[PDB]
């Protein structure tokens, strides 16, 4: 349980929170890893949550958690890779500008948007996706390569 | 200039004059107490305009185009203005009352009275004497009713006080001071944010009432010296906020845990909703969104 | 006529204008000054206009002026001022935020105050008013006298 | 890579390859002109699709989703791509042109074309060749078109070009960069500003065209932008007459003056079920560019 594998495990509940309701209680998250207390833990997940706002991606309360930039974001990532998995494009390159610009999230980082695709090409069950591959080619583009077993 | 918001230019044990004013409506009353909640002193409001005071709408915002002032004996007050009733009928009483304030202006009394929250001391305005009185020419405020009555009030209702809570999607909204709220004067539909101590947090039976102050003085032992402008009282009200807000259908709690989050600085908010005082008259007023007890209690014993 | 007065004139046409609609043709106030196709002065009118636009009383396209700004704004002296008249009040101090705070114009100046005030006390046929004066008291605030031929 | 948005990239006399391409629609065509309307040369637009670009809606974008291609000589494309009522109807060889871009895929040959906009020269895509390729898998355009012909075409003609044309309503516009406007690439619905150099407006019978720069025009994506204006009461709100008239030189009295328009989305129907977003000016009539003009 590495803290860079506690924040995958954040953000991807934060994202499967973000597609039913664009709110959720600050906690709520940090709820649901440990049952599926320490002062010097907790403030190591609202350090977290305040690099995503820094980015725009979530706003917060003390109380709740906005995703709604965050919905619209994720959104756009299956709009985009859904397309290309029902064509079976074997690989596409993309510039980071493309999904900072289609949600007008311009601070949003190169690591962020990979663990978000990232996070989709895991999740996704529709189409014959069974392996993919994403390269961190450049400051401007990725690579993302996918794989399929059927024709 | 005696107005709304110069209580803090008030001085202690003066009466001050109100000529000619529209007592607009009340606190408790038959829209926000169905049954007749036993009035008690000092928990009796009314409400004042008077026709120097700028009329936007039906809705009305005290410290700016209304008084708000307390009234410390019931069973004077309602004597004096002409309630007959009082006390063999509580909701009867109300009746009259609604009579007298909707038909006759009058000539109030008031004076600066201080008043503790928690452990700070602030003041608010208290009436002291009413005298009745009666002119041609027409009520702006009845013109503002009658209009109200033709095409109803379903777009002010929708900002009750009692409907569930839930953000208005405002695209990254700005926090702000605790100034600026109160000079906050329009049913925006809008959510605000703003950082801000608690100074106190009452149950008051059918709504939870949370005083908030800058966050940077010290403790909470001190005096408030301008309410209007230092003062934000943002409030909850109705069964599905309320239930939300203490996480009970029965309001449940245990005393030492309200005063426990005094002090404690959250991050709230707000949306604008609007209490009813009369038949077609409202006050503006502030509601927290998403607020509860256990994630203050929590957020609290962090801090 | 004058420097001053072509600016009072052309300013006093875009308050009422503002009252009938919310919008308009930019040179519709230019030509219901001139005979209620050459000139050559447009520089000193579009001049205008521009400097009213950078505190947004007004917003300006190449064909539209939008007076939505200013129909709110002048909506609001109309209430508050015709409502002193109503109680014949003698005099008021009134902090320019107040005006400013109400219509979200951060940029409004003391000069347009007063001149849309001075305006509405110039036009106002309701009430026994008769003679007025404002002093600008300080860089905060500006202190209105009335007068009245009856009480 | 070959992308719509890459012109500025691309290099003179140098072939270009689409391979797999979709022809989404035409300009002009049955549905924007009715009419047996005379096709002249350059004048013929198709719009083009590959499956690695996004795919948002029925309404496509130019230089983001897909290509905006210009034909050079119709008689030579209409030919190899299989049309066989030209020059005779122009009205069958359409319908027959949309039968073959309905039905088949085609790999194609672009180059980077030098034209000029009045006195400027600038850059646009134009066809070289275009050969049928063998069927076969599934295809999102003919999906996307299948849900459009259950669902509500009524919402995409709520932004049809011709529906005369109102402010949104918008609260203080903000004046905003070409880029950002070819950025803008959903149906936002709300008005958004711009201060651009007139190039040249030129008057195509139903609808009149503004080319607008912020800066040869070395990259068109970024400093040219292509502004329409259709519909009678449109046309009839721009010229003050409803006979769309006057003077020759009074589009040429325009060319060069720095104008702030307000603009709001709009939508081209370039096939039965497939449409392109364009932008319209509000409220703009040739009179207050004439009279800003002599300024």
């Amino acid at each position: 349980l590495s803290p860079k594998q506690m924040k995958r495990e954040i953000l991807g509940v934060l994202i499967e929170k973000s597609m039913e309701s664009k709110v959720c209680k600050i906690y709520e998250p940090l709820l649901s890893i440990n049952l599926g207390e320490p002062v010097l833990h907790l403030k190591f997940y609202e350090t977290f949550l305040a690099q995503l706002a820094e980015m725009a991606i979530i706003t917060l309360d003390s109380f709740t958690i906005n995703m709604t930039n965050l919905h619209n974001c994720y959104r756009y990532i299956i709009t985009r890779f859904q397309s290309l998995i029902n064509v079976q494009i074997p690989q596409i390159t993309i510039k980071y500008s493309e999904i900072r610009n289609f949600c007008k999230l311009p601070l949003l980082s190169k690591k962020l948007i990979l663990q978000m695709c990232k996070h989709f090409l895991n999740t996704t069950h529709i189409g014959n996706l069974i392996d993919w591959w994403v390269d961190p080619t450049s400051e401007e583009r990725y690579k993302v390569f996918f794989t399929y077993s059927k024709s | 200039d005696l107005k709304p918001d110069s209580i803090s230019k008030a001085i202690t044990d003066r009466l001050y004059h109100i000529s000619d004013g529209k007592i607009l409506g009340f606190i408790p009353n038959q829209y926000l107490d169905p049954e007749s909640s036993l009035i008690e002193d000092d928990f009796l409001l009314i409400y004042v305009y008077t026709y120097e005071l700028p009329l936007l709408s039906a809705v009305f915002v005290p410290e700016y185009n209304c008084y708000e002032i307390a009234i410390t004996n019931v069973a004077k007050f309602f004597s004096k203005i002409g309630v007959r009733s009082y006390p063999h009928s509580i909701k009867n009483s109300l009746l009259e009352l609604k009579e007298l304030i909707d038909n006759n202006r009058y000539d109030i009394t008031i004076y600066k009275k201080e008043f503790t929250i928690g452990a700070a001391k602030s003041s608010k305005w208290a009436l002291k004497d009413v005298v009745l009185r009666s002119g041609s020419g027409s009520d702006s405020i009845a013109k503002l009713e009658n209009q109200l009555k033709r095409e109803g009030v379903d777009k002010i209702e929708e900002d009750a006080a009692t409907r569930p809570i839930e953000l208005f999607g405002t695209r990254n909204p700005k926090t702000v001071d605790i100034i600026d709220i109160k000079n906050n004067v329009q049913m925006d539909h809008k959510d605000i944010k703003v950082t801000a101590k608690i100074l106190s947090i009452f149950d008051n039976g059918n709504n939870v009432t949370i005083y908030l102050t800058r966050s940077g003085m010290v403790g909470t032992q001190c005096t408030i010296e301008n309410p209007f402008e230092e003062l934000l009282k943002v409030q909850i009200w109705g069964r599905q906020n309320l239930t939300l807000f203490f996480g009970n259908p029965n309001y449940s709690y245990k005393r030492e845990e309200l005063t426990a989050c005094i002090g404690s600085i959250v991050d709230f908010t707000l949306i604008p909703r609007v209490l009813r005082v009369n038949e077609y008259l409202y006050i503006k007023i502030w509601c927290p969104i998403y607020a509860t007890l256990e994630s203050l209690l929590i957020h609290s014993r962090l801090e």
